[PDB]
């Protein structure tokens, strides 16, 4: 089995930027090696094959090299449709194998968020469970690291986050954070404390349970 | 009816192709050589429909597939690359030849180790 | 352009899943199907290949114990089965026939979920504005969507007439084995006492539809 | 001279004047034979290991002309000849009227209901 | 894998008989049937081949008959040269497999048997051991019980016998007894006696050690 | 018509034993040779056959695991090579060409011994006439073949003048391992001073020939 490693996993790349893509295989793969690129929700779609031929209808900005374990995706001008994720796969013996893929996103400035908290429904909470939720509403770049505090206790393994995509307009992300209590471990505990660390930049946002 | 085309006598046959199976153990180099004296060469896969018969063939043989390192491409004696599609390929140990399997297999082999062989003549 | 797979699958750990494949232009000769499975949190995996012609087939060894192809002739579709499912084989199974030098044609894709969760449509709480969620002339406020398995749920706010400032986060999987995820939605701020805020969840694997009144507190 | 084959159905492999086709249907005895028959040919008859020596070199195992006609109380060719204990090795692996082609020369003898892959051949 | 049956083991009759052997298989082996006669340091001659074929050569005499898994030798009219080992062998199936045989003898008049003892050499007896030998001349048929006594005691287990091939001239069996004592238990008695009966007549011949 | 095979053989248990069979019909195209065996007191063992054309062979399930056929296309000759032997495996070898029908031609046949025995020449005591032994009219003398290894034996009387009336018997194989035997003979009581009697064994496995003469003690 012949495995593949791209470089680097990410990428944040600005429109106009020469970007290039790594992938060493294993092991000698004699050229038969294929570049993708995959949109969100959709099926991998051909760029080039073997090292270096470009796919029918393939922007020329594309290209690819190398030769023996170390292959290279170019794109000379990146353009607004390539921030993608971007794979490779050879197509020598058995069986066929692909690469991690590098996520190529748009660069802007750092961007703190605003944060909003919720704190749990008295429905939710009657009901012997407490979802304390976090929202941070428009960050660049993803990186955005969000501990909990109850009490100026750090909260740890019972939070959960999920993030959009890159906004089409200003380039940021927004996240949601969920801590889970039970509602007997609600309510030991006052000061409910979300705070968001961007590098050397940090936002928190509190309350107090029952105001 | 018809007749199976111009051939070397005491060959095998089938659409449009001749063939020939060598029980005698030979290394890439001297297999070439022994197709080539009959005005032959080691098979070339080209085509699943046209040479289906491949298919119930049981030892290994030696064909015509070979590692060009300059190109770095597996080249066939005519100059064309390897089709991905045409054969399913085993790397087991390394070299620079391929043998012929059953199922329109190719396993790499040492160009120097003796096989059995396979010769092909395109008829006119 | 693209190929025909059946619809998507929800399975329990130990049983076996049949994913079809209607293969566009086969036409009685070569024509090799490959099978490769892309899970959320991954690249790709090869399955392996069969040949429509011959019924030919090759496997990866990773799967090869586990996994069938066959092929019917007159109704040209291929189908993978893989047999003794456990949650690493959620993912999303695509075919693709494989021409000269790369994939000629992919199929549409079949989500497939393996998980011993049973069928659970959402509780729905409120995320409720708050001085505390207010920031000037706006104001955020949401739906908590909690508990229902498999996915997907859907959201939309006041029957679709509140469209925009609406973000719906990706699902998350609990370790309860049953999903989660919040709708939110960034309003005038002035607007909070007197516009009414319904968020409309519709779960159709379970025939379950809440509409949740947000108010504030 | 040294080239062409001798008259043989088209598409058909041509080997010492003889004319072979490989079938990768899977069909009983009877349903073999007739479509062998369709073509003018008739299941494989083994007469020569000089003449036939491919039949070395293919591998699985396939229908061939040999059965036993529970009536004439021997085993026979399609075409009327008798077996000749020197020509195949025959093995008993299941228990039938007919016979399959493997390997070198061998017979296994199998039941003539079993659908298998067959080989016919016409001179 | 198939068991060939003969039947019987052996027969004696007398020339001009009929007789039939036969041959019992385990399995149907569909007329691919041998029956061969063997004369003593030679190797199978073939007679009848698929059941029913006559071979080159040979005697109308023979013939076969059967199918299936029951098959028949007929010789209509025994001759002098046909006394001999009948064996049947399948040619169906690996492995071929053959009969036990059918061992036929000459049929004759009862002959009475002459009697000797020998007593040991004394070159023999001084390296240690003794063999007494008891030998009967051309009798017919082959039972006879041959016993040893010595000083009146029946032995056991300290003799061998040997029988020849029915005699070419007189259709007579010969048999040798050999008593084998270490000089030491030898010498320990006087009176050395074989005793050979044949129907309602027994004969003993006997020597004294140190004549 | 003949099929010729190496001479006799005499191994011990655990040892090999190669037989050679040299064909004379062999014209480079499908020859059988088949492999045979018959034990005293048994029938016949099929064993294996090998094509001299192209050296395709096969063998009985019982010797698979201990027995090869080899061939030389140039002297004709097919080699059966059996190992591990034990005791059982003493027989008489042969080699067959099998014909379109039956067996065309049958080799001359191998004895193979199989004994934990060494040579040994035997040792040939009289057994001496008294004429006090009228039986028959007749009386009886012979020569004793004790204690030799392998087989064969050959006895005759006045190097083969005297053949009427001498029975020689099979050999008996003693506990010890080693065959003993005796030939006798008939002869006027009358003249048993006057005729010589003298038994020639030859016992070529050791080069051991013993001329005895047997007189009246």
């Amino acid at each position: 089995d012949i495995q593949m490693t791209q470089s680097p996993s990410s990428l944040s790349a600005s429109v106009g930027d020469r970007v290039t893509i790594t992938c060493r295989t294993s092991g000698n793969i004699y050229n038969y090696l294929a570049w993708y690129q995959q949109k969100p929700g959709k099926a991998p779609k051909l760029l080039i094959y073997n090292a270096k031929t470009l796919a029918d209808a393939v922007p020329s900005r594309f290209s690819g090299s190398g030769s023996g374990t170390d292959y290279t995706l170019t794109i000379s001008s990146l353009q607004p449709e390539d921030f993608a994720t971007y794979y490779c796969q050879h197509f020598w013996s058995i069986p066929w194998t692909f690469g991690g893929g590098t996520k190529v996103e748009i660069k802007r400035t750092v961007a703190a968020p605003s944060v909003f908290i919720f704190p749990p429904s008295d429905e939710q909470l009657k009901s012997g469970t407490a979802s304390v939720v976090c929202l941070l509403n428009n960050f660049y770049p993803r990186e955005a690291k969000v501990q909990w505090k109850v009490d100026n206790a750090l909260q740890s393994g019972n939070s959960q986050e999920s993030v959009t995509e890159q906004d089409s307009k200003d380039s940021t992300y927004s996240l949601s954070s969920t801590l889970t209590l039970s509602k007997a471990d609600y309510e030991k505990h006052k000061v409910y404390a979300c705070e968001v660390t961007q590098g050397t930049t940090s936002v928190t946002k509190s309350f107090n349970r029952g105001e | 009816e018809s007749y199976c085309g111009p051939c070397p006598k005491n060959w095998i046959c089938y659409k449009n192709n001749c063939y020939q199976f060598f029980d005698e153990s030979k290394n890439w180099y001297e297999s070439q050589a022994s197709c080539m004296s009959q005005n032959a060469s080691l098979l070339k896969v080209y085509s699943k429909e046209d040479q289906d018969l491949l298919k119930l063939v049981k030892s290994y043989h030696w064909m015509g597939l070979v590692h060009i390192p300059t190109n770095g491409s597996w080249q066939w004696e005519d100059g064309s690359i390897l089709s991905p599609n045409l054969l399913t390929i085993i790397e087991m140990q390394k070299g620079d030849c391929a043998l012929y399997a059953s199922s329109f297999k190719g396993y790499i082999e040492n160009c120097s180790t003796p096989n059995t062989y396979i010769c092909m003549q395109r008829t006119v | 352009v693209q190929l025909v797979q059946s619809g998507a699958e929800v399975k329990k750990p130990g049983a076996s899943v049949k994913v079809s494949c209607k293969a566009s232009g086969y036409t009685f000769t070569s024509y090799w199907m490959h099978w490769v499975r892309q899970a959320p949190g991954q690249g790709l995996e090869w399955i392996g290949k069969i040949d429509l012609s011959d019924s030919e087939a090759h496997f990866n060894q990773k799967f090869e114990d586990r996994a069938t192809l066959t092929v019917d002739r007159s109704t040209s579709t291929v189908y993978m089965e893989l047999s003794s499912l456990r949650s690493e084989d959620t993912a999303v199974y695509y075919c693709a026939k494989m021409g000269e030098f790369y994939f000629d044609y992919w199929g549409q894709g079949t989500t497939v979920t393996v998980s011993s969760a049973s069928t659970k449509g959402p509780s729905v709480f409120p995320l409720a504005p708050s001085s505390k969620s207010t920031s000037g002339g706006t104001a955020a406020l949401g739906c908590l969507v909690k508990d229902y398995f498999p996915e997907p749920v859907t959201v939309s706010w006041n029957s679709g007439a509140l469209t925009s400032g609406v973000h719906t986060f990706p699902a998350v999987l609990q370790s309860s084995g049953l999903y989660s995820l919040s709708s939110v939605v960034t309003v005038p701020s002035s607007s909070l006492g007197t516009q009414t805020y319904i968020c409309n969840v519709n779960h159709k694997p379970s025939n379950t539809k809440v509409d949740k009144k947000v108010e504030p507190k």
